[PDB]
């Protein structure tokens, strides 16, 4: 009917449709702490939710009230499970209730409860027809908003709905490359279809991500991909990959690079590789090197991967 | 001399930690850009060619911004009208860091409010008269401890609380936040902080969790929100805080943990981000760098024969020359970073992170690293609770005299 904001607002203490039940105000004790000085606006729609639900009077007003108590404070858990009782209770239209969350999560997006809300929603109607493309309107804002992406994985597992997610990820990654939330949504993909074991999947993937390095070659997201599809089974059974790296080192090195170089020793070393007193001295030196020049802020971690290094080989 | 003391930031090598966009722009490395540029300006205005004054925790300016929260908020806290036990929490334990008293008035107020705060189901509510939410008991939880006096530690309804945590817990190892609300790795941590605490841990209140929280664990090495989600400081901290309480950290690979979580320190900033490639803020200074001591006593309970005996695993001086220079407010209270408005959420975990880069414990071995005037030291926080240490066995030592609720 009437926003918190409208010029016709009226408060509730002044509506004659309220006039039969009296306001519930809230005890914080007689020395108060971390006390809210709210405005009258804000205490007024409270003390009237507090006395509905107090009085669990699953009515019509009372599923308004809820509205804006929730514009009011969307984080206020206690006013969505009520209004969730109340929809049900009610028997209220579920996609009249859709275009409702739709509008709150695009004011409000980074909100705990309102993505709760409308996976309820989805859940008791089991229809997903509006999701993938509401949650893209979502990213087109933030492209890493993490409960967008977390909704998005749900959506997608609870209703089978892989098809054009790799497509998605593809775009959003020639977008920004560096967009972290999107090289994870990639490995969600990946792993729930094809997986990684089909050699074939893994070549392309591991190309994929060699030539992302090539062009952004400080972007952190795609070194850690591509460990994070080979550590598994370890970096040192992928021979190759070492000499590639390491034909990069001069002409593209980093501490990325240098990382990485130190982590394929680590696994040939405990793999029993050939050449272990070599492998031990080249790793040995990549440690003190990024202690010392290359990735300083580390210096700890490498000296700790120094020692440890010493103490099994 | 005793008046100058050289920064890590400050040297002239720091400059070559500037971000390499390799000539590739997109929206990601222009934010990174904007505020190393804003960082840079700091650093440089706390050097004065050779001249390095020790830099200086503003105590008193912090503590009266504190003080003042804890009996008024403006409305601009009506956002935290469902978190007040939060706000009671995060600001306990910043005086408590920052070594304040508290005045028996205050403490027996705080106990009342939070009583009032306590439903009658089990657990509290963000306000009075609100639902319990596993967030809002902890925090009330952590703050009745950090009082720590029989009123407080009497306060709490522990057949009710363990009633409430079974009345959250799923088939598959993980807890709803609260009832027909959402589930992630935050609600494992809650149930397991408040449960260790209180002595209300029964055999299979945590069956199953473990492996949940494991199965959270991703590709990058960190833990994410729920199984098959990216990577995040603030959920790494709640799954392996949660996994020490239940002494089943090795469900997790640590070594994949322990690279993962020094990567998240910023070679430039020196402070930590919540996840790659976003943006560095100073509550990230607990969440992130708190992962070390926890992974540190992990790797210890181990044997590892290669860890410091003095040393977390991270730039325990750069977080310092961050929180310090770039996270305090002129006014009192600190924050994400330059340019943000302080608030008490960030207050309590930039002072928090300061005091775990300023101490290292491991066994009878302590080492200590204060940058700045030695007024500076913060109090110890243990890093699974993250209150007082003192706190901590003072409470379990309590409820360990009582009875699990109906065994
Ligand atoms: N749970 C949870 C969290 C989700 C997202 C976080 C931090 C985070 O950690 C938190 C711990 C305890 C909290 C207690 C009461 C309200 C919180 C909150 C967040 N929220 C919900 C979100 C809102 N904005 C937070 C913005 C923020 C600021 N710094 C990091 N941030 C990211 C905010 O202040
Ligand atoms: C016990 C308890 C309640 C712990 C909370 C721990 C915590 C800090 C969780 C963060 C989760 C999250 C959704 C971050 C993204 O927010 P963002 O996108 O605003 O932040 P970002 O850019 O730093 O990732
Ligand atoms: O960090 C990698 C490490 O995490 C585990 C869980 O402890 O598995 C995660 O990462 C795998 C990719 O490396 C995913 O297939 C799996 O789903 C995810 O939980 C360990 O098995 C792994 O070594
Ligand atoms: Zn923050």
């Amino acid at each position: 009917f009437v926003s918190l904001d409208s010029p016709s607002y009226v408060l509730y203490r002044d509506r004659a449709e309220w006039a039969d039940i009296d306001p519930v105000p809230q005890n914080d004790g007689p020395n108060p702490v971390v006390q809210i000085i709210y405005s009258d606006k804000f205490r007024d729609v409270y003390d009237y939710f507090r006395a509905v639900l107090q009085r669990d009077e699953r009515s019509e007003r009372a599923f308004k009230l809820t509205r804006d108590a929730i514009e009011l404070n969307a984080a206020n858990y206690t006013v969505w499970h009520f209004r969730r009782v109340l929809l049900k209770s009610l028997q209220k239209d579920l996609h009249e209730e859709m275009n409702y969350i739709t509008a709150i999560i695009e004011e409000q997006p980074k909100n705990y409860q309102v993505w709760h809300h409308r996976r309820v929603l989805v859940e008791w109607l089991r229809d997903p027809s509006q999701e993938l493309e509401f949650i893209a309107d979502i990213l087109n804002q933030d492209a890493k908003n993490y409960h967008a992406w977390q909704h998005r994985q749900w959506v997608i597992q609870e209703f089978k709905l892989w098809d054009n997610e790799l497509q998605y990820v593809d775009q959003l990654l020639k977008e920004d490359v560096r967009n972290n939330s999107v090289w994870n949504q990639r490995y969600f993909v990946i792993s729930n279809t094809t997986g990684y074991n089909d050699r074939a999947v893994l070549e392309r993937e591991v190309q994929y991500t060699l030539e992302m390095i090539k062009l952004v070659p400080h972007n952190e997201s795609a070194w850690n991909y591509l460990k994070g599809i080979l550590q598994d089974r370890g970096l040192s059974k992928y021979p190759n990959l070492l000499n590639q790296l390491l034909d990069l080192q001069p002409s593209h090195s980093s501490p990325y690079l240098i990382a990485f170089l130190v982590d394929i020793y680590e696994d040939m070393l405990e793999n029993q590789c050939d050449n272990k007193e070599d492998i031990l001295n080249k790793a040995l030196e990549l440690c003190e090197i990024l202690a010392k020049e290359k990735d300083t802020i580390r210096k700890e971690y490498w000296r700790y991967i120094g020692r440890s290094l010493q103490s099994k080989h | 001399p005793v008046w100058s003391e050289p920064l890590y930031s400050l040297r002239p090598e720091h400059a070559r930690e500037r971000l390499q966009d390799d000539s590739v722009e997109t929206v990601t490395s222009i934010e990174q850009a904007k505020v190393e540029e804003k960082i840079q300006e700091v650093f440089s205005s706390y050097k004065f060619n050779h001249l390095v004054p020790r830099l200086v925790l503003q105590r008193e300016k912090h503590f009266h911004y504190l003080k003042r929260g804890l009996r008024q908020l403006t409305d601009a806290y009506e956002c935290l009208d469902a978190s007040r036990p939060w706000l009671c929490y995060w600001i306990l334990h910043s005086l408590e860091l920052l070594d304040e008293p508290i005045p028996q008035i205050v403490a027996t107020d705080v106990c009342q409010f939070l009583e009032l705060c306590q439903s009658p189901e089990g657990g509290f509510g963000g306000g009075p008269g609100q639902y319990p939410h596993l967030a809002p008991t902890y925090a009330a939880v952590n703050a009745l401890c950090i009082i720590g006096t029989e009123e407080a530690y009497d306060i709490i309804n522990r057949e009710k609380l363990l009633q409430y945590l079974y009345s959250l817990k799923q088939p598959d190892g993980s807890f709803l936040m609260h009832v027909g609300g959402e589930v992630d790795v935050r609600s494992a941590y809650c149930a397991a902080s408040v449960a260790s605490l209180t002595n209300i841990i029964t055999p299979d209140l945590f069956e199953g969790t473990a492996e949940w929280i494991a199965r959270c664990q991703n590709w990058e090495g960190g833990i994410g929100g729920v199984p098959g989600m990216e990577a995040h400081g603030g959920y790494t901290f709640c799954g392996l805080a949660a996994l020490v309480i239940l002494k089943r950290e090795r469900s997790l690979n640590l070594k994949s943990l322990l690279q993962w979580v020094t990567s998240r320190q910023m070679r430039f900033e020196g402070g930590f981000q919540g996840r790659c490639n976003k943006l560095v803020d100073g509550c990230y200074s607990f969440w992130q760098a708190g992962l070390l001591p926890l992974l540190h006593r992990a790797l210890h309970a181990q044997g590892d024969p290669a860890l410091s005996m003095s040393h977390w695993m991270f730039h325990q001086q750069a977080l310092q020359e961050y929180i310090l220079m770039c996270c305090q407010c002129p006014a009192g209270g600190l924050l994400d970073k330059p340019g943000k408005s302080r608030d008490f959420y960030h207050t309590c975990y930039c002072l928090s992170g300061l005091s775990i880069a300023q101490h290292f414990g491991s066994g009878a071995m302590l080492h200590d690293v204060v940058l700045g005037v030695p007024e500076n030291a913060l109090q110890p926080t243990h890093p699974v609770y993250n209150i007082g240490p003192d706190k901590v066995i003072q409470a379990t030592t309590y409820f360990l005299q009582k009875p699990v609720p109906g065994f």
